[PDB]
């Protein structure tokens, strides 16, 4: 591989050159009202950022160099956890509410109909992401981390190509923190607070994904079923 | 697949 | 803030871990019945075992039920996967129940996968009840329980700086083991799924406790 | 509960 190679410096610009964008939703100010049309909101933003993931998972470092099938089983067991992560992101300057897009903030008044759960645990994350003041250098690494990580424990030394790239990554983590000025200790304890915090973006995605093959009427769109039907069956 | 066609291109 | 984990050294702390360790219980003479039977022995010993886990005390009742209400299930393939280790391909469940992938079969081979990726670390005891300890108090959703999270990460550090691991082996493998966690509690949701539509099919009796901490996920 | 019947006795 080449992304072997690569610095921690140049591992950071690599991953906040491949940034997808913050994308917007469908404006229109009476579809975010009811059930089934604010999910709608949701199911088609969530569409069109896909598109962006799947090219910007094509330039995360060692992904590329990653099979075919493997790079397909990656993104889908991990596509709901990725945009959950950039949801929590979003929603770090905005305490108690969810910035799914700049044109579409949540309430949790809104998540109370029809889901209040897992909106509270989404407002707890984005939480704790404020409060530890999350840097997008740091943001970029988990987000990394997530797409390589989840679907890994599903010749085979593909696991091991895998692991030595997140290997990379927690060096790359571990050096942000200490050119951010951390001593030895907060470093390690700043990074296992970062990865615990996976779990739970884990534990969200795996909510949100039930109830999505249960709201299985809310159209959705052909790429939304391809990826949920691999989380069913 | 569509996310395989998606990696296609 | 009264506690017992903040007191102690890194080492009191393994040491205290160690101690608390539950026993290895074996299965009774279909098979999901059996496993359901351990399983649910198994709970009774988790409940004690989590009472003499350092921070785990001093923390109010209700904060106590909830953690074990969302930990148990990842605290018992934990052990599983522990307890597999030296045997590659099947998962050891109990002594006397040595089983392949082959006798929910997607969540037995994403134990195996744990297995072998913690035997392939060289996973130690030490490490292993120091995980233990984090997935319980990570289960729930600076916080007293954060403080305690922040001292088993110490520990885990600390362990590995006495194995003779370097500053840079450390951060890695502790990233290593953190991102396993991350699986665990997949398997343990994917594990509650089956185990409550398992409960409508009627097909194997859940026991009370199982039955209890079930309902708990909400 | 039986949870808090073995977490206090
Ligand atoms: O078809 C879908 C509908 C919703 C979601 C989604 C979810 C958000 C959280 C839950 C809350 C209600 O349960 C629903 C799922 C989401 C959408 C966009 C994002 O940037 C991040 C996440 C994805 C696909
Ligand atoms: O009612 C239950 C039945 C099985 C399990 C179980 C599960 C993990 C293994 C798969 C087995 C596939 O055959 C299913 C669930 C388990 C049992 C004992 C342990 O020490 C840890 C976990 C828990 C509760």
């Amino acid at each position: 591989s080449l992304a072997l190679s690569l610095t921690a410096d140049q591992m950071v610009s690599a991953l906040l050159d491949a940034e997808p964008p913050i994308l917007y939703s469908e404006y229109d100010p009476t579809r975010p009202f009811s059930e089934a049309s604010m999910m709608g909101l949701l199911t088609n933003l969530a569409d069109r950022e896909l598109v962006h993931m799947i090219n910007w998972a094509k330039r995360v470092p060692g992904f590329v160099d990653l099979t075919l099938h493997d790079q397909v089983h990656l993104l889908e067991c991990a596509w709901l956890e990725i945009l959950m992560i950039g949801l929590v992101w979003r929603s770090m300057e905005h305490p108690g509410k969810l910035l799914f897009a700049p044109n579409l903030l949540l309430d949790r008044n809104q998540g109370k109909c029809v889901m209040v759960e897992i909106f509270d645990m989404l407002l707890a994350t984005s939480s704790r992401f404020r409060m530890m003041n999350l840097q997008g250098e740091e943001f970029v690494c988990l987000k990394s981390i997530i797409l390589l990580n989840s679907g890994v424990y599903t010749s085979l030394e593909e696991k091991d190509h895998i692991h030595r790239v997140l290997d990379k990554i927690t060096d790359t983590l571990i050096h942000l923190m200490a050119k951010a000025g951390l001593t030895l200790q907060q470093q390690h304890q700043r990074l296992a607070q970062l990865l615990l915090i996976l779990s739970h973006i884990r534990h969200m995605s795996n909510k949100g994904m039930e109830h999505l093959y249960s709201m299985k009427v809310v159209p959705l769109s052909d790429l939304l079923l391809e990826m949920l039907d691999a989380h069913r069956l | 697949k569509i996310l395989h066609r998606l990696l296609q291109d």
